């Protein structure tokens, strides 16, 4: 069944995105249509997976007599799965036995006749809060066009025989033939692994019916399901023959244009009108200029003093393909916590053909890059910050790349000063370097580090968490795995490496509970007890 | 404190080049536009051009786009204006404004007169004026167009050259009056009509007031009233 997604060119858009459409995964939305223009463009639409709003319908007949069944993935305004108002003659829904989530509404249509007799108690099910159909069992065009009722068990207009694998549309997913539930799991739990495993009997989910690969540029997200494009907090990634929308890592890659370059070719720093067109933006393709006009304000651009608060709305970049500029900073703050998730500074252009990070006459206690890890091509010049105090600790060495990069820090608060008011950076500190006073602003620690912040050992013995250490960092391990006074807790991370587990152990790998009701080999469920010892035996 | 200093006491010749440069101290010079204004005998002050110090990149009048050159020098703290091909209208006296955040032309210097010889239009309705020491006046200003700029800011300024000095800011905004200037000044007026409302003329107050707009691409000021003591 093929899928889809003035008065004169809204026809031609509709018919264009409806004339071969068969199944419409969205909204079946037919509205300001002028008189005499409406000529068999949507007949063949037998499935809408949302809502039908047929609204101001000049036009004397909206053909729609294919049309099986609305699925409800969304609505109108609420509950409103056909949405027929302030139309309009003839609307011949014959085919139409079934509206699974929402209403329908009948309002403002002096003109509709045949159709106030339907029976919608057997289309629209279980909505009935929200029925005004206020404005004999026939939908019109005399006789053929009948409600044909048959509502006044996963075939939802009818049946044509007592056998699952022939139904006209599957209530929930149908996988080639048969109706079923939900879609064939996409992991398979195998007592011998004690786990799941990738299902090759498993299809996604494509709409209403089960895929073993989406056609198109259609996305599988974790419900097994392949909607036409990611979500906000999911990305695209293709690891095998079909792409998958993967979690975003935070926020994920929202390449932006920077200072120079794109819409502020000509903008001179981050100002007023520069910020927010940076919000939950990543990569920053170009410069990033931090100038006092940016706080004073411009009168010759029209743009008003930037409030200190909107610079928070930098701390989403993680990448600078340019240079950083900071030549002024509100005086208020102590560190650039705007600028405390940026990782790399490519420097491809960078300021003066030379500086990629230039943090200059600001009067800020530390830095605050702590996750700053690369300095591609630029250099980095620290200077005039008469209150920088962990500055020349950072072995900049390591983040460059270019073996020509230097580092020009000079003029900033004396290390003897910094050492004698008591601004030394923690012990919990390698002599790699230190980005502030706490153990956040640290390149690298002594023994461990949980997350950024390094403690001065890992909760190998004792510990609320109970973290296990590898590759010098605290990691916390499986929560089933109990704290271990005499030794170490978890060998390492997942549920199959530790000593002892809390709760029961499946096989190797310890469990809240032990697999019961899961799906399993051979379409069959799998159900799994706990004995005496917390291990989970096959059923 | 800041001081813009300008080289002064030029005279040229018609279809040759002069160059004039802006001494700015006090401040970071590449932190802040530096505006190029004329003030031709007979009419009022017209803006040519800015430049920004930090990168060099300069904006333009249409009148002269093509005929003006404006660079800086970063290292000893001086921008420059380069006319060239002088008519007999280039006749004027050159300000070196400084552009400042919620005002235009905060700081204002000395002023060169480069003396040569072989748009919003806005319109002050009153023109020299004069008035009695003590009796309080009225500025009207009008703008061809409304000035109320899509920020929701209007950059209507009014600007007092006072006998022998450069203009100075009085209201910085339609009615925020500037940091040293007393209380009798007080700019009035929104949408497209603007007067300006001194309480109390004073002897120090005589000069010629400038109703500014800076909303538009091009900022132009008014022809000017002569404040005179009657
Ligand atoms: C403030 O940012 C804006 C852009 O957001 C800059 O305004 C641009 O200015 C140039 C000329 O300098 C114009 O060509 C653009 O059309 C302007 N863009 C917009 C959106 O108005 C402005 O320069 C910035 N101000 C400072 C002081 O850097
Ligand atoms: C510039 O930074 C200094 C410190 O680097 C600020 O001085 C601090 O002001 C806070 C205000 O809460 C006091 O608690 C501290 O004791 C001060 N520290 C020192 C070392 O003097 C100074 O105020 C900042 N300048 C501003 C905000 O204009
Ligand atoms: C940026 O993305 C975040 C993600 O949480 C969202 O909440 C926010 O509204 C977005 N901002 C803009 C301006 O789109
Ligand atoms: C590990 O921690 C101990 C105790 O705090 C400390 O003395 C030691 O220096 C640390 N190891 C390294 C390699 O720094």
């Amino acid at each position: 069944k093929k899928v889809c997604q003035t008065f004169e060119d809204h026809f031609l858009s509709l018919q264009r995105m409806f004339n071969n459409c068969e199944v419409v995964l969205g909204n079946l939305e037919i509205t300001y249509v002028q008189r005499n223009y409406d000529l068999s463009f949507l007949k063949t639409i037998q499935e809408v997976a949302g809502y039908v709003l047929i609204a101001l319908n000049t036009v004397e007949r909206i053909p729609l007599e294919n049309l099986q069944i609305i699925r409800g993935n969304m609505y109108y305004e609420n509950s409103y799965a056909l949405a027929v108002l302030s139309n309009l003659k003839e609307l011949p829904m014959r085919n139409l036995q079934e509206i699974l989530h929402g209403a329908v509404r009948f309002s403002n249509n002096p003109a509709l006749c045949n159709v106030e007799s339907i029976q919608w108690r057997d289309i629209v099910s279980s909505d009935f809060l929200s029925n005004m159909s206020m404005d004999g069992s026939c939908w019109g065009a005399g006789e053929e066009n009948c409600q044909k009722l048959t509502k006044i068990n996963q075939c939802a207009a009818g049946c044509t025989g007592p056998r699952e694998s022939d139904c006209l549309v599957c209530r929930k997913f149908r996988d080639e033939a048969t109706c079923k539930d939900t879609c064939p799991p996409l992991m398979l739990y195998n007592p011998t692994t004690y786990q799941m495993d990738v299902n090759p009997e498993g299809k996604y989910s494509f709409g209403a019916t089960c895929v073993k690969k989406c056609p198109r540029n259609y996305v599988v997200t974790d419900h097994g399901s392949c909607v036409r494009a990611c979500g906000a907090d999911s990305y695209e990634m293709e690891e095998d023959g079909v792409r998958k929308c993967k979690k975003c890592e935070g926020p994920c890659r929202k390449v932006c244009n920077g200072i120079g370059i794109g819409e502020f070719k000509d903008s001179l720093s981050i100002n007023a009108t520069n910020i927010k067109h940076f919000k939950n933006c990543t990569s920053i393709s170009g410069d990033l200029h931090i100038l006092p006009v940016a706080f004073r304000g411009d009168s010759f651009t029209h743009t008003p003093p930037l409030d200190p608060q909107e610079l928070d709305i930098l701390k989403t970049v993680k990448e600078i393909t340019g240079f950083l500029l900071i030549q002024a900073w509100p005086e208020n703050r102590t560190d650039l916590h705007a600028f405390e998730n940026l990782e790399i500074i490519r420097g491809r252009t960078k300021q003066h053909g030379q500086f990629s990070l230039a943090v200059v006459s600001l009067n800020i206690t530390s830095l605050g890059l702590r996750s700053l890890k690369e300095i591609s091509d630029g250099d980095v010049i620290i200077s005039g910050n008469k209150n920088l105090c962990y500055a020349n600790t950072i072995n900049w060495k390591k983040l460059f790349g270019t073996s020509g990069q230097k580092t020009k820090i000079i003029s900033n608060r004396g290390e003897n000063s910094c050492k004698a008011t008591g601004q030394v950076c923690h012990a919990l500190c390698s002599p790699e370097g230190c980005w502030g006073p706490e153990p956040r602003d640290c390149v690298s620690c002594r023994n461990v580090s949980r997350g950024r912040e390094c403690v001065d050992k890992c909760n190998l013995l004792e510990g609320e968490p109970r973290e296990f250490v590898e590759n010098s960092e605290c990691i916390q391990c499986h929560p089933e795995c109990l704290p271990q006074a005499m030794n170490i807790t978890c060998t390492g991370r997942g549920p199959d490496n530790c000593i002892q587990c809390a709760h029961y152990i499946d096989g190797p790998h310890c469990v809240k509970t032990c697999p019961a009701g899961v799906m399993g080999e051979n379409n069959t469920l799998v159900w799994k007890y706990a004995d005496a010892g917390h291990v989970c035996h096959l059923c | 404190q800041v001081q813009l200093v300008q080289s002064g006491a030029e005279v040229k010749k018609p279809g040759a080049s002069v160059k004039v440069s802006c001494k700015a101290s006090g401040y970071t010079f590449t932190s802040y536009w530096m505006h190029w204004v004329r003030q031709a005998p007979g009419q009022g002050l017209e803006w040519m051009g800015n430049i920004w110090p930090g990168s060099g990149g300069t904006n333009y009048a249409e009148k002269f786009k093509n005929r003006v050159t404006m660079t800086r020098d970063t290292s000893i703290s001086t921008a420059y204006m380069e006319l060239s091909r002088l008519r007999s209208d280039d006749t004027a006296v050159y300000y070196c404004a400084r552009s400042g955040g919620p005002y235009f032309f905060d700081y204002w210097g000395q002023g060169t007169l480069v003396t040569v010889s072989s748009d919003i239009v806005m319109t002050q309705s009153p023109l020299s004026l004069p008035v009695t020491p003590g009796e309080p006046a009225s500025i009207s200003c009008r703008s061809s167009q409304n000035i109320v700029h899509n920020n929701g800011i209007t950059y209507l300024e009014w600007y007092l050259q006072k006998p022998g000095q450069s203009p100075q800011l009085l209201i910085y905004k339609v009615s925020d009056r500037f940091s040293g200037v007393p209380d009798r000044f007080s700019g009035s007026g929104s949408g497209t009509d603007f007067t300006l409302k001194i309480s109390r003329v004073e002897a120090e107050d005589v000069g010629v007031y400038y109703c500014f707009q800076g909303s538009h691409i091009p900022p132009t000021f008014g022809q000017g009233t002569k404040v005179e003591i009657k």
